[PDB]
């Protein structure tokens, strides 16, 4: 095809030109980089998502529906209840309390949570996959129970060592009285992180019935949904039915500043992500005006000779398609290999230099993180396609409108 | 028939709120294969006319007709196929594709055409060929000459056997030899296909041989002074 | 006029122009400059603001670090207070930390013991209400609890909670009786942070550990990040040294996580405006290839045309770099009043500071440097051609 | 005395496998005010001979030595003096700076020259007006005419007071008056200030006026035939 032709011309229309010109490697090489820097950031970005889900969604539970401090067993129907509203993956009784652990003269302060026998693990992925320890075999005897392993600080246990326990007496009264200090046998320990994994202990719900009071009631409840961050509302919805006494708060309400520090970091990132597309959407833009800029003048000779306007059209279509998808493909070779395969170590000391620019600032690491969603990468080729070819399109009609005299005189 | 025809038109020019008319009420006419010369000083305005009459140029009055249709009121795609098909314009700088090479530069009025390419080398060969420039049909406008540049030019006027040829200097940069070569070859042109020349020439001598002589000065078509 | 370099310089800028279009052609690479500078400014002013606000916010109550002395009930007579010699310490007070559990008529929660003398300024000071910082006299075992504790375990004025510290217990062949003490609480006390949940105030003077206690050092720290450089201290034999990394270990975790991704897009964002300064004043240099060829046939030294060169790439880039600065701390400003991010997050807020000495003057220097250095190569390369060759095109 | 010595240059174009050669051991001398004429057919190498000769351009198999200096031994640092203050050059298709007016343009190697301002806008008006564009000093290239384009070119050679001038076709575009005009101002200039003047010409007429003439049939400079 004739437009084909004049359109491959152009891109190596300088002299010879080898391959291709000047102008045609500058304004291939900035969507490259650009595709490259996009879907670097997008994979960074869909990297540090994955952590927050992981770190600190999954680790902390969602909402409560609390007692009125009254024996209430009548709660068997609650899992039957969460389901009304949908998104709840999971619920499951909870009991909590506070005790003191005793080993060698190393009294601790720890909070104890009642879970249930077989939800243990499908309401939260916490007591999971901790390192696989003597756990899901407790029954209801055999009171030895597993505890983190950061809570072992002036503690020197292991799996079977033996401590003591502290309760208070928790009676369904106005007020409390004097702690039980009931002892117990526990074993066992696992380990997560190092900042929940401080002080928190774990007791199952069927041992917690006797040597207790309260008349076997679950005081507490537990949820898991997917709307996180609007989680308030979904707690309320599914504590429609409940007891006199309900308490709607949840992972926002107990951790409202930390949803906070959470929300202000997502739109930071999101912030500077889209800084990240306005600033590499730019630099394509602009650097293929400057060509069709310079095409004018061949541009007013073809219309001279009785080009239509389709024809220029097509020229420059294929134009920006030339430019285009070399530079898209080779921004997505580079992009996806240092991406998924970053440079891991080789950033102490770069080329030597004349002046050091800035030397002993603020250094930091580029990304831990990164995630490959071989979703974004197809965006990203469609919106660099897309901007290529307006880019090489609007001026190439600008030109294409003008009086053939006039341009051509250099007016 | 008559070809083309100047309805009073006049043009000025607005260089930043400052007024520098140019052209002064032109009125003439030229019929089917009549070969017109235009003479006048350097600076009076053949050019323009020439623009002006040839539909890359905005007349701001009047209107030029071409064969009962007004080049002011014409469609996109009949104003290209008018200037590809029935038209040839010769520049006065010549501005061709420097990209393209010689032969390429001939046979771009063809290849815009959508004509066979069997005979599209062949009808720019032959072209290239009576401009006496069959040695450099493989050279980049770059490495041409002025002399060669001009002829590159004439032959892609004349490639598409067009009705009309508007010549803006067509032998500004030649020898006496090719200046004479061409006005035959032009000559010859005339009596075969009946196409009409009009060209704006600073040669006298030259001039003698063309049917109508007018001279323009001060923006007007004189019927004749010098 | 005299200097022809920067006469003709000017010239170049300010082109010939006569359309909408033909401006934006010519002031592409301003345009370009401008952008990168005042996405720079704009981010830099967003972290520091960040940075600085969750800083103040969650790190100005609670003790940033403290050393360690539980022998013999330590006071200065071992080391004055003097005895620090790490950097970025900016003043140091006495304190005592510690985790005790804290039984009310009602409820049983845990908190940290907090040591402040009465004479001595606390942070914490002027989010007192109804209270004027007295009543925290040596003799009496006066209780400071949080506003947010107080709700939670059901405690007001005029009410009596048990204290028990596990880190203080006597073992002894019957029972495992704690430290435990009865303090009463005179006072209404708040703050509006996370510490408020389980802060706590006491005097230093007391009886509630072992042996009476102990006595640690509040260390304020001018950079509050610099802790990861805590290796260089001293201390005696029994004790440690802690940080505030000991609490808030995700917090401080996911700081430094969102402080590499920040280090990364803006990496990233130099890399790309970087690129578009070097390129663009390149290929506006190379474009006029014919003027340095009519330049040089008129007589003009290759140094006259690289300082002209050179004045155009510096009127472009100051001109670039001022509006860049300008817009960036105008956007910064007003991210929140004018709302132009209109899909903000629920209960999400961006807080900027826009510094100016040390952010949006370097970064503007730097790209006036950039847009010098890279008009010379070019400029360079196309003297070099001789006239009769370039102006055959 | 002679001013400008050529001898054995010979210059050949080789871009690809296929080589092109110009130039054939072309050796001639032309001293001080001393007009001449390098008359020729197009496509002769009479552009490429003046391009060589003035510096623009290696020649790759010759020296041209200009009062005693060799131009290949020459620092940039001198050729740009001798450019500007004893060498003046007129392009054959009049390369002006697109930016500026008409005045500054023909001013423009005064400036260039260090030289005391509030005159150079008398000299470059006295220029300009000896070419006979007055009335044109505001208007940008752009906005010229091709004939007083060219105009601008020779003054702009000429503003400076140089020993020689290197005119290649300072007519082309001209008609036949402001030919013979500027052709009576280079005489005067010649009668003043000594210039020599080396002017390749197509007019066979003025070319006549010229002292002397060569011919350059293929690329040789033989001494006189048509
Ligand atoms: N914007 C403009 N466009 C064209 N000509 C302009 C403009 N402004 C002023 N002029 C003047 O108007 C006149 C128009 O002349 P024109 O370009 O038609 O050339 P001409 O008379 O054919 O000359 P020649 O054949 O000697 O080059 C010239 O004197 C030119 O300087
Ligand atoms: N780079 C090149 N490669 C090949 N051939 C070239 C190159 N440059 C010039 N030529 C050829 O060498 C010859 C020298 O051309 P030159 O410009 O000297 O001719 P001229 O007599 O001035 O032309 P005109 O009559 O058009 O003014 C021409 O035949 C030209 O085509
Ligand atoms: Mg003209
Ligand atoms: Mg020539």
């Amino acid at each position: 095809p004739l437009s084909l032709l004049i359109g491959l011309r152009f891109s190596r229309g300088r002299r010879r030109g080898g391959m291709v010109s000047l102008i045609s490697v500058i304004s291939t090489i900035g969507i490259a980089l650009g595709v490259a820097v996009l879907i670097v950031g997008l994979s960074a970005m869909n990297g540090f998502e994955r952590e927050l889900n992981n770190r600190i969604l999954a680790v902390v539970p969602h909402g409560e529906i609390e007692a009125v401090d009254q024996p209430w067993t009548n709660w068997q129907e609650a899992l039957d209840h969460v389901q009304k509203v949908p998104g709840i993956a999971a619920a499951a009784p909870y009991i909590n309390f506070t005790g003191l652990v005793e080993s060698g003269a190393n009294l601790r302060a720890i909070q104890v949570k009642g879970v249930n026998p077989q939800q243990e693990q499908r309401l939260s992925a916490l007591p999971s996959f901790v390192q696989g320890d003597a756990w899901r075999n407790f029954k209801a005897g055999e009171q030895q129970i597993i505890i983190g392993k950061g809570v072992a600080d002036a503690l020197k246990v292991k799996q079977g060592d033996w401590v003591s326990i502290m309760i208070p007496n928790s009676n369904p009264e106005h007020k409390l009285m004097q702690p039980k200090r009931v002892r117990l046998h526990v074993a066992g320990i696992l380990q997560l992180s190092g900042q929940l994994d401080h002080s928190f202990a774990m007791i199952p719900l069927a041992d917690a019935q006797q040597y207790l009071d309260m008349g076997s009631s679950v005081s507490g409840i537990a949820l898991k949904m997917t709307d996180v961050f609007n989680a308030n509302k979904l707690v309320r919805d599914a504590g429609e039915v409940t007891n006199s006494y309900v308490y709607i708060k949840s992972w926002i309400g107990t951790y409202g500043y930390m949803y906070r520090d959470i929300q202000m970091i997502r739109a930071i990132m999101y912030l500077a992500m889209v800084l990240v597309i306005g600033v590499a959407c730019f630099n394509i833009v602009s650097t293929l005006v400057m060509a069709v800029k310079d095409k004018s003048g061949d541009i007013a000779v073809l219309r001279t000779l009785g080009a239509k306007d389709g024809l220029i059209r097509a020229i420059f279509v294929w134009y920006g398609l030339l430019a285009g998808l070399f530079g898209s493909l080779c921004g997505v070779i580079i992009g996806v290999v240092v991406s998924l395969q970053l440079t891991p170590i080789i950033e102490w000391i770069e080329k030597l230099i004349g002046h050091q620019f800035l030397s002993s600032d603020i250094y930091f690491i580029d990304f831990l993180p990164s995630e490959l969603h071989w979703l974004d990468v197809f965006y990203v080729l469609v919106t660099a396609l897309l901007l290529s070819l307006l880019a090489s399109w609007y001026p190439a009609r600008r030109a294409s409108n003008i009086d053939p005299a006039r341009v051509l005189s250099g007016q | 028939k008559i070809l083309l025809q100047c309805d009073n038109l006049c043009k000025r020019y607005q260089e930043g709120s400052v007024q520098t008319d140019v052209l002064h009420n032109v009125s003439f006419s030229v019929g089917e294969g009549e070969m017109m010369a235009i003479v006048g000083s350097s600076g009076s305005g053949k050019s323009t006319l020439l623009h002006l009459l040839g539909g890359l140029d905005t007349p701001t009055s009047g209107d030029v007709i071409f064969n009962g249709q007004p080049m002011s009121k014409l469609s996109s795609a009949a104003k290209a196929e008018l200037r590809n098909q029935k038209l040839g314009f010769i520049y006065q700088f010549h501005h061709l594709l420097p990209d393209f090479t010689a032969l390429e530069n001939v046979a771009m009025p063809l290849l815009i055409g959508k004509k066979k390419p069997a005979e599209i080398n062949s009808r720019a060969l032959e072209m290239l060929k009576a401009v006496g420039l069959d040695h450099r049909a493989n050279h980049r406008p770059s490495e041409l000459s002025g002399g060669e540049r001009q002829r590159v030019a004439i032959a892609r006027a004349l490639v598409n056997n067009p009705r009309l040829v508007l010549a803006d200097q067509p032998t500004g940069n030649l020898d006496a030899r090719n200046a004479d070569s061409i006005f035959q070859l032009l000559g010859e042109l005339n009596r075969l296909q009946g196409t009409a020349f009009l060209v704006v020439t600073h040669d006298l001598q030259l001039a003698k041989r063309m049917s109508r002589q007018l001279e323009m000065r001060d923006g007007r078509l004189t019927a004749e002074l010098s | 006029y005299q200097p022809v370099a920067l006469f003709i310089g000017l010239r170049y800028m300010r082109g010939r122009a006569a359309d909408r279009f033909g401006r934006f052609v010519s002031w592409l690479s301003t345009i370009g400059i401008t952008l990168g500078v005042m996405a720079l400014v704009t981010v830099l002013s967003v972290m520091n603001g960040f940075e600085r606000e969750l800083q103040n916010n969650i790190l100005g109550l609670m003790p940033q670090a403290i050393l360690s002395s539980e022998h013999g009930s330590l006071n200065p007579q071992q080391l004055p207070e003097t005895a620090v010699k790490l950097d970025g310490v900016n003043r140091v007070a006495p304190i005592t930390t510690g985790d005790v559990v804290l039984q009310s008529a009602r409820s049983v929660a845990v908190g940290v013991m907090l040591g402040i003398d009465p004479a001595q300024k606390d942070p914490l000071t002027p989010y007192l209400v109804n209270v004027k910082q007295t009543d925290l006299e040596p003799g009496k075992y006066n209780v400071i609890l949080g506003e947010q504790l107080a709700s939670q375990l059901g405690v007001n004025r005029g009410d009596q909670i048990r204290v028990m510290v596990p880190s203080a217990s006597q073992f002894t062949p019957m029972g495992r009786i704690p430290s435990q003490r009865l303090f009463n609480v005179i006072g209404t006390f708040a703050a509006n942070s996370e510490v408020d949940g389980y802060e706590m105030l006491v005097n230093i003077e007391d009886a509630s550990r072992l042996m009476g206690n102990i006595t640690g050092w509040r260390l304020w720290l001018d950079e509050p990040l610099k802790v990861d450089s805590l290796s260089q201290q001293k201390l005696p034999e029994g004790s440690k040294w802690q940080d505030w990394r000991d609490r808030k270990g995700e917090l401080f975790q996911a700081v430094r996580m969102e402080k590499n991704m920040m280090g990364l897009l803006l990496s990233l964002i130099v890399a790309v405006a970087a690129f578009n300064i070097i390129t663009s004043l390149g290929l506006m240099v190379m474009e006029k290839q014919g003027e340095v060829a009519i330049l040089q046939t008129q007589g003009l030294t290759p140094r006259q045309i690289m300082m002209v060169f050179m004045v155009q790439g510096a009127s472009a880039g100051i001109i670039g770099a001022i509006l860049g600065a300008a817009l960036g701390a105008l956007l910064a400003s007003q991210l929140n009043n004018l709302m132009p991010i209109i899909g903000v997050l629920l209960d999400g807020a961006a807080l900027p500071v826009a510094i100016e000495p040390l952010q949006v003057i370097v970064i503007a220097l730097v790209a006036m440097a950039i847009a010098l250095l890279s008009t010379l190569y070019p400029s360079w390369r196309a003297a070099a051609t001789q006239p009769a060759e370039a102006l055959r095109y």
